[PDB]
């Protein structure tokens, strides 16, 4: 399994940045996807979760009104649209597989497959 | 009497006629000579159940007024709310929208409740 | 519990008249109100009615000429009688419908309460 | 966030533990406290899922446990290659999905 | 207690066996009578279901309403209804008022209530 | 795709066509059709009554508060939803169907509705 | 269109005061109405909103358990009953037409007409 | 509350703008940002409703617009009679129905 | 909590009033303000329930009332055996169920 | 009516106790039960409420995530399980009867029976 994340690495405060990560080696539509970020000097913080179909999205309060998580199961693509980026949002972002599962699947309250990551600087 | 007021709002505007939904609902259900009567009674039952099944499929079971998540397409009718609810009756509306009724019903099934129930199945899951 | 008519009087064969009717002892917001007229040589004739939802019904002889309206904030019923004709001479009475089984606002036409009436003369 | 001890350390072939203590709602209410191993410069790897379960490809040296509201990762048979930042992650509920602790820098 | 076993029980005790009665509402010479019996059973079942639908009680055996109890229908306290009376006695007591209550359930809720929910879900 | 098209599909994939099967349950040579129509209606209403008394009225997928007993089937979710069809499941648990229905009647209506009846005051 | 507040004056902390607003020049029952508070030295603050019929009431969180908004369409009167008035509630209270509409009407998420305002001192 | 700049001014006959800054849940999500003009001692008058609409009776010197999470009002052709406190009001959903900004004193 | 005056006093045979002041949601919204009499070392006994109702076995001397948001217990014919900590208890709703006041010692 | 608590009275901080209460002289299953706590130097505080059947439990916010109230109507026994006891939880706990009634009963928003409160010390 491999997830390759691309997107810009530097935006001005108040700007807008989209990240997108392609997954291979597994069926994309069978797993929920999450975004997790790590500030350069801090630990991991969960940012967002999308289900396997894409109709249900959840966000950490600090970004709930600013970030949009979406997926396209026909292209095996996960993306995050970030508006109104704040100074507190500088971090390496990772796409990860898991965080939830459907009611017909075993519980998956963990992140199993992690991507390469991308560093986003706001300045 | 249960018959009293039946279709009285038929010539009223769609808004005003929407306040009488129980009046036109409560009157929908109630030898070859004998067979003809049984067919009429069975048909009344079959039509009632088909309409209730459609309400179930759309997630509107037990409701007289049901809100959905299907956007209105201007290709079906481009009238505004004043033209539809204040200046038009339900018979005129039905005549205008009958060409799009099956499209709308298809969306009510395909574009929402099949997806809404599958999502509710996953929200009660956590 | 009374109805008191005002307005009326004399009008030309092609003029207009306004009639008023004040309610006192009942709730003038759930009642169906009706103008009924008595011509000296004909007897009582129903003219028009307005229900509590603001929908109006007219007699064939007055439809298109008379407008029945209510104002709940003043407990007042009124009738705008346009294009009055010689056959419109009558005493005009306002009446309240007996409340019965829920009909969705459809009147019963049983006149539970009547006013004294106001004379209308066309000439 | 969860509270994990920082700058823990051990020596080759010995056992170390990393604790992660949370609230009754974050850890005490759900048996979903996973652990991750992040080497500097790399993305975190899943080491433990659920309280005690291991992903395939992870050796038996990494073993999870929980008591009360505190989760623990035991690394027995400590190797030089185990130097990493370890994180705990607990499922917190429908309003808050995941809560992470601070990183634990494990040295050998 | 089986079908109608609670008929002699108090209304309170009898209200916990509603499914026992509900399950028994659906299920040339001797042929015709069998078909007529089947059609009649279906029509009466659906008449009751239609009323439950109109009142906003569809799919429920115990349904709470927004219609207040009028002391003219019965001035008994709860300890004299649920604890010291059977449903047969209550039905005997509430006979003249059944159509009034049904009309109020039809008008005061699931009609006005649905318009109110239609407006509340608007914002 | 189509009526019973998912019959050979797994339970998971087959759960997406519930309206496809549901919409086909309602719709000499004279009395046979009348009896066929009455039979279709009675069978429909018996199933709808069961859904009603379980608190599942108006739903094709209905979640409950009845826990699954491993004595009914000890399979995990992968072997039920992804590696099994509904015909196989129906065969596997037919012996426990009435037990489940009884539990659904008891806890999904009789207890739940009295609890809701009490929560509407406090 | 005219809206006239006919409210109170000075009330002690912890007391209660009801404000009334009379409307003329339009059909009262056709429009939603609201109360908006403005402290003597501050800007405008929304306090409460009632629909056209009077069945749905909304309040700002700071007053949800203290204020009641009601409307009598047969008297053209809007009123706000305030209980447990605190020091933070001294303000001019304006009644206004607009802020909501029915689902069969165009959106009216604005305050179309305003009265002159009652001065409430706690 | 919404943020507005105080003490906006310009010379007679010129144009000015008044900014109203909110969050994505206030201005960005809803196209219902009205503007009011309050003369001291008087009730506020509705000047702009929706993002771009004017009430009947309001002159064409007033206009509005929105960009991102910032809404603004523009006055073109300032008169001596325009000295007033201007407010923006945004619809912010079902939990918080209306949020007003601070008053902006306009001087001419 | 509800507010009650501490140390209400009086001499045998006189009447006394023990007030209990709450807010709009605790006392002003519901007629469910009960009163209890607790002697030192014993469990409280119910004296008044609803607003004006009295349990069987409780002397006529104990009479409750309400005005506005203030409840009051009037004890006429005060006896030497009435020295107790008196409490008011109001029903506030289904989120916060019962609110108790402090204790009022009847210093007889 | 007789209500007797049989629970313990001394725990260390962070420990857990279970307080049982026996009741007699009335039908146990007909009444709701509550626990009310009184700190040694304070007044009464409501802690928890359970209905007459046992399916509905309510708690004061300060204990909502720590205490469990349960009732066995066959053994006429009420119990309160208190985990993670705090120093602030030292009090006499009364297994008072009342606090709510069913929809078929008069409203019992009061505690009509009290007795022999258990004293619990956390230290
Ligand atoms: C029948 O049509 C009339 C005419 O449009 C309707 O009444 C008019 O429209 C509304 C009420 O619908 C009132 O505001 C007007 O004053 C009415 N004018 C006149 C001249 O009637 C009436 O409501 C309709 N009645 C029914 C039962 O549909
Ligand atoms: C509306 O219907 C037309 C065809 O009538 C279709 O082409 C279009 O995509 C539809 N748009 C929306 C928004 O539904
Ligand atoms: C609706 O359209 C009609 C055109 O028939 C127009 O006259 C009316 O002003 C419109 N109303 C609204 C609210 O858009
Ligand atoms: C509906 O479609 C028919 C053709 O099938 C057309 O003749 C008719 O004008 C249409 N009516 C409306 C209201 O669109
Ligand atoms: C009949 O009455 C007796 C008491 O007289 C009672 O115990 C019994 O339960 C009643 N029967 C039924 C079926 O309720
Ligand atoms: C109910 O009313 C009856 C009739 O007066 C009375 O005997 C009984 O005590 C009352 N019960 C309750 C609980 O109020
Ligand atoms: C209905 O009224 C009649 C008298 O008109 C009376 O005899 C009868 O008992 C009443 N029905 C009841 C109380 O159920
Ligand atoms: C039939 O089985 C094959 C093999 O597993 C599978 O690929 C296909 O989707 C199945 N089709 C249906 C309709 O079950
Ligand atoms: C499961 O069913 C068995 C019998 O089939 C029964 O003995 C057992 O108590 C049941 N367990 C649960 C948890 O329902
Ligand atoms: C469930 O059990 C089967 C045994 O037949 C096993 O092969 C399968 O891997 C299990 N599924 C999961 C998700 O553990």
């Amino acid at each position: 399994v491999q997830l390759v994340e691309t997107g810009g690495g530097l935006v001005q405060p108040g700007g807008s940045l989209k990240l997108s990560c392609r997954a291979s080696g597994y069926t994309f539509s069978s797993f929920a996807m999450s975004w997790v970020r790590q500030a350069p000097g801090k630990g991991l913080e969960w940012v967002s979760l999308i289900n396997d179909r894409g109709g249900l999205t959840f966000y950490v309060d600090s970004v709930k009104g600013r970030f949009t998580i979406s997926r396209d199961n026909s292209k095996n693509t996960l993306s995050l649209q970030m508006h109104s980026l704040r100074d507190g949002d500088t971090a390496v972002y990772y796409c990860a597989t898991g965080g939830m599962s459907s009611a017909l699947q075993s519980s998956k309250y963990y992140f199993d497959f992690w991507g390469q990551g991308a560093l986003v600087t706001v300045s | 009497a249960v018959f009293l007021g039946f279709l009285g709002a038929a010539g009223s505007t769609m808004g005003a006629a929407s306040m009488t939904l129980t009046v036109q609902a409560r009157n929908l259900l109630s030898t070859v000579w004998g067979i003809k009567q049984l067919q009429a009674r069975v048909l009344a039952v079959e039509r009632y159940l088909r309409d209730q099944q459609l309400l179930g499929i759309w997630g509107c079971s037990g409701k007289l007024i049901c809100c959905t998540n299907v956007p209105w397409n201007s290709s079906w009718s481009n009238r505004n709310l004043s033209e539809i609810w204040d200046n038009m009756t339900w018979l005129q509306w039905d005549k205008e929208i009958s060409n799009y009724t099956q499209i709308i019903y298809g969306l009510l099934e395909e574009s929402q409740n099949q997806q809404e129930k599958n999502e509710q199945d996953l929200l009660a899951l956590d | 519990v009374q109805l008191v008519e005002s307005g009326g009087g004399l009008a030309k064969p092609g003029g207009s008249l306004r009639l008023s009717c004040a309610a006192s002892g009942f709730t003038f917001s759930r009642s169906i109100m009706h103008w009924v007229r008595q011509a000296p040589g004909k007897g009582l004739e129903w003219v028009s009615t307005i229900n509590y939802a603001g929908s109006t019904y007219y007699a064939d002889s007055v439809r298109g000429r008379f407008v029945i309206s209510r104002d709940n904030s003043k407990n007042t019923l009124s009738l705008q009688m346009n294009s009055v004709r010689p056959e419109d001479r009558a005493v005009y009475h306002c009446a309240k419908d007996k409340e019965g089984y829920y009909s969705g606002g459809y009147p019963l036409w049983y006149f539970d309460l009547w006013g004294p009436g106001t004379p209308v003369t066309i000439s | 966030a969860l509270t994990q001890p920082p700058s823990v350390s051990g020596s080759p072939g010995q056992s170390v533990t990393i604790s992660c203590t949370g609230t009754s709602s974050d850890i005490g209410s759900y048996n979903y406290v996973s652990w991750y191993q992040q080497h500097p410069g790399k993305a975190p790897k899943l080491m433990i899922y659920d309280v005690t379960q291991r992903p395939s490809g992870v050796s038996d040296r990494f073993s999870g446990s929980k008591s009360g509201n505190t989760a623990s990762l035991t690394i027995s048979g400590l190797q030089a290659d185990d130097e990493a930042d370890y994180y705990c992650s607990a499922y917190a509920g429908r309003q808050t999905f995941y809560i992470f602790g601070g990183g634990t820098r494990l040295t050998v």
